[PDB]
Parts: C-alpha cells; structure tokens; sequence
C-alpha cells in the first residue's frame, strides 16, 4: 500500500510569514491518462473535522484562500502558505487519491506572538456540590502566552499537592493566546476545617506571581 | 445543506460489536463513494475503507488494519451509511468521520460529518455533576466578569457544553477533560459584561450523550 510520510512533525511562525510542509509517497500519484496527481491537502482547526483545502496537488477548493497553494507533481508534494493568518492554527494532511486512500501523519502549524499574562479567576466550591460531600475549588488562567506558566495552590499559607487538575486549552484561533484550568478538590470537611484559599501563576511575564484567592468567611 | 451526522458511538467493552451510522441529505446519495475515516484522540487521521456508488455496483475496499473485523453497509433508500465494528480493541478508540467520497473524476466539493467517539473499555457509563462557577463574595475587578461551570465525574468523553444555547460563545473557553480514575472532569469559561450578568441570564448548557443526559445550570450570584 502507500505509505504518506509528512514533513517537518511541527511548525512555528509569527502571523504574516510563510510555511511549507513536505509530503512524499511511497509511490507515483500521478496518473498517466488523466495527467492529474491524486494528492490532496487537509486543514484540522482543534476540535474540528478535516476540511480539504486542495485536491490534484494544485486546485483550491472554491472558497479557499489564495494564500493556500499546493505543488509537486509524482512523489514530492508541497504545501504552502503565503502569509499565515492566525486562524491557520491547524493541523495540515494530505491524502493519496490514487490506489484507495491513506493519510500522512500529519504536520501542525502554532502561531508565535508577543508575550500575553494570564487573566487569573478564582471560583470557591459551589453550595450544591458541597451538599455531595465533595468541594472543588477552580482556577482559571485565560489567554497568556507562551504555554509555559506554573501553578501553585496554598490552604491557609501552606502549599498543596493532592486532588489537583490541570488541563491547557489548544492555542486560541483569534488571538494565539493559551488558557489553563486549574482544580483543587477536597472533601466537604476539609474544606471547610481551613479558610484561606490561593491559587498562584507564575508565567515568563513576571517574576512576582499572578495571585488570586479568597476567604471561606468573606463578605 | 450537505449534511453527514455520525452516531452509534459510545462505551464498549473488548471483544464487544458496535454499529455506527451516518445519516445524509443534500445530495443524491447512489450517485457517490462513502468514506469512514477514523482519529484517535492526539493522532492522525487514519482511512478505513468506502463504499462505491450505484455505477460501481456498491462495492467494498478496506484496509488492513481493520481487514475482516470491520464492514461497510449502505441503506440507500434511507440515504444512511453504516460501518459494523467487531471484536474491538482499545486501539479502536477514537472518533469514527464519515465522508463523502468519489472518483476523483468528477469536480466536486468535500463534505465530512463532525464525527462520533467510539470509546472502548470496561468502565462504566457515569452522568455528570455541572456545578456553577460564581465569583467569591468579595470584590470585583473591572467592568467584566468570568463565569464558569465545573463538569465533573462523568465517563466516557464525550460532553458537549454551550452557554445560553450557543448564543454566548465569543468568550467561552471549554477546557478538555482530565481522567481521574474512571471519571472524567472538565470547566469551561465564559467572560461576559458586568452590564450583562447578573442583570441577564446566564446558563450553561451540559450534554452527556452516552448516558443520554442534558443540564442546564443558572450561574447566580452567591
Ligand atoms: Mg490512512
Ligand atoms: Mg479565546
Ligand atoms: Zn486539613
């Protein structure tokens, strides 16, 4: 069968620059009658479905910026992109045509940008997940940049490490910012046997941590 | 106006058989090939096998990796595409992507479902809790707000969540769910004008397909 192999895994650019990314088959696509290569390109924006963005190597799809252009012709395959937009954050497949189908690996594309803080929220356990025995307590760190950023929860003064749940959102579509959740989850009564609560950010934007807390009796 | 909607997906036990559906309209269904496409969550995409049109008597091609374990059926007076998966594996789980396909003779445009997740394993299925996220009772800080609402413990992936049906989503950030154990949790975010909340509605919608379950939490102040 054809093997698709992609190249490079990842790529990285400011908006405005230009990319290319590699494709190669096992085996010649192009077909000696219809004088067409079946190769064709995808598009993968997170938590989307592939979208073709060109098929015979060289034809944009309608609807299709011009700024998308693909060549090759045989086994060497190329995808490029003119001026990447911010909502090119994807990730890019291309796809042989010509005996079956079989995707490559994939190449993803970031987007570089000036550093962003994070936007910190703390939220106290909800009074009804309290009636369950249970209390988390959540941290939202929004839109900063790069994606390397520490976080550090304190019950009254003292650092903690058990029952926490970090999870870093895709790079954002809009602004290429990244966003992080943070959750501490306790029982009712421990919760409740303490009564200060901090969640701290530490981000290459500062070297004095994003503080954010609360107190379990505040008014 | 072409639309491709998968379902069938869900929890599965090894060995166990699933069937997936792909449900059309749009177009004229004999007269195209039919794709199913797969993903493992954080890997590529990986092609299983189609179905040809009328003009191509509706036959069948595979690939090795799934060989004699899976098959491809069309109901075309229903317009529906199924793909019969037997003695699964956990390899298997991923999202299941219909698409049509064809000769790449004729000039058409592409169409791809938005893809059901297959999840394979002995857990059970557990709906979720959705918790609201209000700001403590202490101060503010500025003209905006943040909002949120905690998902927790449910299995398997996936949950859906919108705010006030999808009519707030500039400003909505959903994070992806975290495995502890057999359970799953996850928040999601939404930043709105203090001029909006509390003075308006703010709900967030949850849907647990799996166990078939949809809630909406009002986020009001504490
Ligand atoms: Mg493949
Ligand atoms: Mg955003
Ligand atoms: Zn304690």
């Amino acid at each position: 069968d054809i093997v698709m192999s992609q190249s490079p895994s990842s790529l990285a650019v400011s908006a405005g620059e230009k990319v290319t990314m590699s494709c190669k088959s096992s085996q010649s696509l192009l077909n000696s009658r219809t004088r067409k290569n079946y190769l064709a390109w995808y598009q993968q924006k997170p938590g989307q479905s592939p979208k073709l963005l060109i098929y015979w190597a060289s034809t944009r799809e309608s609807g299709v910026p011009d700024r998308f252009t693909g060549s090759g012709s045989g086994t060497d395959f190329t995808l490029t992109i003119t001026s990447v937009q911010a909502e090119d954050l994807a990730v890019y497949y291309c796809k042989q045509s010509y005996n079956l189908r079989t995707f490559g690996g994939g190449t993803k594309l970031e987007i570089k940008r000036a550093d962003a803080a994070p936007t910190v929220s703390i939220f106290p356990p909800s009074s009804e997940q309290l009636t369950s025995g249970g209390a988390s307590v959540v941290c939202f760190l929004n839109n900063f940049y790069p994606k390397d950023i520490n976080v550090k929860w304190k019950i009254d003064g003292s650092e903690r490490q058990n029952g926490v749940l970090n999870s870093w959102t895709d790079q954002d579509s809009k602004d290429s910012t990244y966003s992080m959740s943070s959750t501490l989850t306790l029982t009712k009564d421990e919760y409740e046997r303490h009564n200060s609560y901090t969640c701290e950010a530490t981000h290459k934007t500062s070297t004095s941590p994003i503080v954010k807390s609360f107190n379990r009796n505040e008014c | 106006e072409v639309k491709l909607v998968e379902s069938g997906g869900g929890l599965v036990q090894s060995g166990g058989s699933l069937r997936l559906s792909c449900a059309t309209s749009g177009f004229t269904f004999t007269d195209y090939y039919m794709s199913w496409v797969r993903q493992p969550p954080g890997k590529a995409l990986e092609w299983l096998g189609f179905i040809r049109n009328k003009a191509n008597g509706y036959t069948t091609e595979y690939s090795p990796s799934v060989k004699g374990r899976f098959t491809i059926s069309r109901d075309n007076s229903q317009s529906i595409l199924y793909l019969q998966m037997n003695t699964l594996r956990a390899e298997d789980s991923a999202t299941y992507y219909c698409a049509r396909d064809h000769d790449g003779y004729y000039e058409r445009f592409s169409y791809w479902g938005q893809g059901t997740l297959v999840t394979v394993s002995a857990a059970k299925t557990t709906p979720p809790s959705v918790y609201p996220l209000a700001p403590g009772s202490a101060a503010q800080t500025n003209s905006m707000v943040t909002l949120g609402c905690l998902v927790k413990g449910y299995f398997p992936e996936p949950v859906t969540v919108t705010w006030n049906s999808g009519s707030l989503s500039s400003g909505v950030h959903t994070f992806p769910a975290v495995l502890q154990s057999d359970l799953y949790t996850l928040s999601s975010s939404v930043t709105v004008p203090s001029s909006t909340w509390p003075s308006e509605t703010v709900t967030c919608n949850v849907a647990h397909p799996a166990s078939s379950t949809k809630v909406d939490k009002k986020i009001v102040p504490r």
